[PDB]
Order: C-alpha cells, then structure tokens, then sequence
C-alpha cells in the first residue's frame, strides 16, 4: 500500500586528453 | 621555430650527422688498420 501512496504523491523508496595536452605544448612553445 | 616543430614531431636534427661522424672514425680504425699492411709490407707487394 506503501507503494501505491508513494506513486500516489511521486515519491517513492583517455588518450585523448594525451594528445590534447602535446597541442598545447607546441603553442606554449 | 625549426627546433620546437623537431621537438614535436620527435625528429632528430643530427641523427645523421652523429651517425657520420660515428662511421667517420670507424673507417678511420680500419685506416689505421690498412696502413699498417702496407707500411709491413709494402707497395709492390700489396698492389
């Protein structure tokens, strides 16, 4: 019955970055 | 900026100019090897 009360109201119970960071080592370069 | 794109790329400046100076003193060792045939043994003989 809880159940249905709780329904009732709604409340129930990579490398990638790798490669990304040697790009930015060439242009602080 | 030629030095910081070698850096990126990882390429070597003088891989072949320390590979030449390398082979460059080893045919000086079989230099200093050849001649001590001739200065042995001598012109004629060895031609």
């Amino acid at each position: 019955i809880a159940q249905k009360y709780a329904s009732s109201a709604g409340i129930s119970l990579a490398a990638l970055d790798a490669l990304t960071a040697e790009n930015k080592k060439l242009a602080k370069q | 900026q030629l030095e910081v794109l070698a850096r990126y790329l990882q390429v070597d400046l003088n891989k072949g100019a320390k590979s030449f100076i390398k082979e460059k003193e080893a045919s000086a060792v079989l230099q200093k090897e050849l001649d001590l045939w001739e200065a042995e043994h001598g012109e004629f003989y060895a031609k």
